[PDB]
RNA sequence: ACCGCUGAAAGCAUCUAAGCGGGAAACCUUCUCCAAGAUCAGGUUUCUCACCCACUUGGUGGGAUAAGGCCCCCCGCAGA
RNA sequence: CUCGAUGUCGGCUCGUCGCAUCCUGGGGCUGGAGCAGGUCCCAAGGGUUGGGCUGUUCGCCCAUUAAAGCGGCACGCGAGC
């Protein structure tokens, strides 16, 4: 039959990625195929595989002009007329974390998993994190050629 | 996939050179191995590379 | 066939460049500006400006235009400052010099006080001409045009604020 | 400030231009300003 | 540069001013407070001072609360409460053991009160937000003090939420603005503030300075 | 919405394509209230800070406590 | 679609949403002297009366008001009247 992880199998390692000019999509990519470990030929769509993944310098990432003027986010806290938008440069310049970390959410699988999945990710705006007894080796975005 | 893009190849082409190699290893063993016997995957992922034509977009 | 013209070069005091940016100094103060990217500003024989860009590209073409317009405004003001001559048309209307700033009587209940900004200098020659003076042309033109719409357009008798010279419109009313 | 679909200039001194992604026109008569909407 | 006191409602009275007309007041004894303790930004994160008022017994209070009034060297109080200040710490104007009494506030000057509104029990939505009720006569069927319609049909086939209902009423944290000190009483320690204050007399009221004036 | 400053493409002009302003009971802070079940379940503090038995010795079963709390009791303008 | 049942007008009570804006807010033009208007643009935060006649909706009228807006929600709402 072939490999079904056990308990105990898995590994995980610290990552360390700089978001300081990465268009954020591509960011977003990069931390969700991260955390959920489809990088290793371990990998189950059962099991949360996967490794940590830290996000600094979450307010230098790299959003259009007109997204920063005319992408909306919105929330309804369900009272009538509880309808409540913002835009992305207002997220950004309160919390910019919060807006990279819902476009990694947004590509994770709709499932009871991906809860425990995403709290392995951590989000900063500055450059400086403590997980600094960790030891996240920093990752560069990279595409294998075809 | 995963471990050809881990020895940096797409699952497109090393599928492709695998079949210009003329190796009819299944899927099956093929993810197998990828788990258990890594030198061995990457000795396949060589042979499927050199197996490639020298330019995939002719 | 603005753009291809050399800047001449009066004092040129300080002319440094550093990334796309400039700076000048002479008779009067220095002001820095950037360059747009695909513009480049470079020195000549007798150190004049020049703007280069590559050619045949419409987002260079109209850079190059303003990248020219800008640094020759820049190196005028250096110079010698923007003056701003401006009159006051109306029944009883007038200016007076408070100062630093400026008090207006325009029909208002409240005396109207117009604060200099900084850089700007204020003079007032007549009880209904004064002049607005200053380095940069567009903060000069800037507050000029906040003290011209310190009242609403009056074509039936035409009291107000107004340039010296221009033309407003006029209608019979009764 | 007329608002129609359809702007095009009335007398020889009414420009058309576009500015902000809008079609007007403007001219020294204040009363033959438009823009498209 | 708020001011704060903790006090006590003493109840309603009326009082004469100079232009002879009738004020009616509600005493408050604004009593004697202790600080406790300083919320600093660099160890909390925000500025605030806590207040301790009210005598009580010393057997009355358990081991943990001694120990946290023993760390401030005070006696032990009933209430202690915080009050708010802005950014502006300037870390003074309040130190650990200082006391403060009613002559912080002056005659003429506004205030805010804060307290806690008397209880009503369950309570009907004629009383609890003024519900017009149907008819007592015309035919009307027992629906002399009922709600009536709650929705619309089958679009929307829900309730919609905060609608408002009947429930339990009162005992809410209320504030009254801009309430003008008519005099203060230093010997006695009283605040006499024209006005009605929220809550039962021998409730803890707090009166800060008023924010809008 | 509208009103502009600087300004080329397009030697002029142009609120605009670079840029910089003003601008409403609309929107966000500010005032009042709820709020860490905010499962990312926070912060500042203070108190106890301690035992015994069994066992397959177990992040095991029991028992006895500290700080503290609850029930019982006398009541409330707190309340089905 | 509902015939081995989906209660039909008007009123009361409770609402909620849209803006194609009635008042209040901001403007352009005017065959806008001023007061007042007309027309068009932006704007939905709040407000938008009590009676006479009629089963009425609608409508006419009386007295006010800053104003007495237009619509959707099973022509909202009868296991609420
Ligand atoms: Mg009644
Ligand atoms: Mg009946
Ligand atoms: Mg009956
Ligand atoms: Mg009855
Ligand atoms: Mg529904
Ligand atoms: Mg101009
Ligand atoms: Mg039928
Ligand atoms: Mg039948
Ligand atoms: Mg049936
Ligand atoms: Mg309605
Ligand atoms: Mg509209
Ligand atoms: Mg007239
Ligand atoms: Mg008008
Ligand atoms: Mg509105
Ligand atoms: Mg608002
Ligand atoms: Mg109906
Ligand atoms: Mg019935
Ligand atoms: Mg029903
Ligand atoms: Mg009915
Ligand atoms: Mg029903
Ligand atoms: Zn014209």
């Amino acid at each position: 039959p072939t490999y079904a992880p056990k308990a105990g199998d898995t590994t995980r390692s610290w990552y360390v990625i700089d978001a300081t000019d990465v268009v954020l999509g591509r960011l977003a990519v990069a931390a969700a195929n991260l955390l959920r470990g489809k990088h290793k030929p371990t990998f189950a769509p059962n099991v949360d595989g996967g490794d940590f993944v830290i996000v600094i310098n979450a307010d230098k990432v790299a959003i259009s002009g007109d997204k920063l003027q005319h992408k909306m986010v919105y929330r309804h806290s369900g009272y009538p007329g509880g309808l409540h938008k913002r835009t992305i440069g207002e997220l950004m310049q309160r919390h910019p974390d919060r807006v990279v970390e819902k476009a990694i959410l947004g590509m994770l699988p709709k499932n009871r998993l991906s809860r425990q999945i995403q709290r392995k990710l951590r989000v900063y705006a500055g450059p400086e994190h403590p997980h600094s007894a960790q030891q996240p080796v920093p990752y560069e975005l990279k595409q294998v050629a075809q | 996939n995963a471990a050809a893009r881990l020895n940096d190849i797409t699952y497109n082409r090393l599928i492709q050179g695998l079949k210009a190699a003329g190796v009819e290893v299944d899927r099956k063993n093929l993810a197998d191995i990828a788990i258990s016997d890594p030198a061995a995957f990457t000795a396949l992922v060589d042979v499927a590379r050199a197996a490639l034509p020298e330019d995939v977009n002719a | 066939r603005i753009g291809k013209q050399p800047i001449p070069v009066p004092a040129g005091v300080d002319v440094t460049i550093e990334g796309q940016s400039i700076s000048v100094k002479g008779p009067k103060g220095t002001l820095g500006l950037t360059v747009a990217e695909p513009i480049k500003v470079a020195r000549n024989d007798d150190g004049a400006i020049v703007v280069t860009r590559p050619d045949d590209e419409r987002r260079n073409r109209s850079l190059h235009g303003l990248s020219r317009t800008l640094v020759s405004n820049l190196v005028t003001g250096v110079t010698q400052g923007y003056t701003t001559k401006m009159e006051i048309f109306g029944v009883g209307y007038r200016v007076q010099l408070k100062g630093s700033n400026l008090e207006f009587a325009l029909g208002y209940s409240h005396p109207v006080v117009i604060e200099a900004p900084e850089g700007i200098t204020f003079a007032v020659q007549a009880p209904t001409k004064f002049t607005v003076s200053g380095i940069d042309k567009q903060k000069v033109g800037q507050i000029a045009a906040n003290i011209r719409r310190l009242r609403r357009p009056d074509p039936y008798k035409g009291k107000g604020v107004r340039y010296e010279g221009e033309q407003i419109r006029r209608k019979v009313g009764k | 400030v007329k608002v129609n679909p359809s702007v095009k200039p009335i007398c020889d001194k009414c420009r058309l231009i576009r500015r902000h992604g809008r079609v007007m026109v403007i001219c020294s008569d204040p009363r033959h300003k438009q823009r498209q909407g | 540069a708020r001011k704060g006191i903790l006090g006590t409602k003493l109840g309603m009275t009326q009082v004469f001013d100079e232009s002879n007309r009738v004020v009616p007041v509600t005493v408050v004894k604004a009593g004697p407070n202790v600080v406790t303790r300083i919320r600093t930004p660099e160890r909390d994160g925000y500025s605030a001072v806590q207040l301790a008022y009210g005598e009580i017994s010393p057997r009355k209070v358990n081991k943990p609360l001694t120990g946290q009034y023993t760390a401030a060297g005070v006696n032990p109080r009933r209430y202690l409460a915080e009050l708010r200040l802005d950014d502006s710490d300037a870390a003074t104007e309040y130190q650990v053991g200082q006391e403060l009494t009613a002559e912080i506030f002056a005659d003429g000057s506004y205030v805010d009160v804060t307290g806690t509104s008397k209880g009503k029990g369950f309570a009907g939505t004629m009383k609890r937000h003024g519900f017009r009720g149907q008819g007592a006569s015309h035919g009307a069927q027992a629906v002399h003090r009922r709600p009536g319609s709650i929705g619309g049909c089958a679009t929307p086939a829900r309730v919609f939420k905060g609608t408002r209902m009947a429930g339990r009423m009162g005992n809410d944290r209320v504030t009254v603005l801009n309430l003008l000190v008519h005099k203060v009483d230093a010997e006695n320690g009283v605040l006499l503030i024209k006005g009605a204050v929220p809550g039962r007399t021998g409730g803890l009221v707090m009166v800060r300075s008023a924010i809008k004036r």
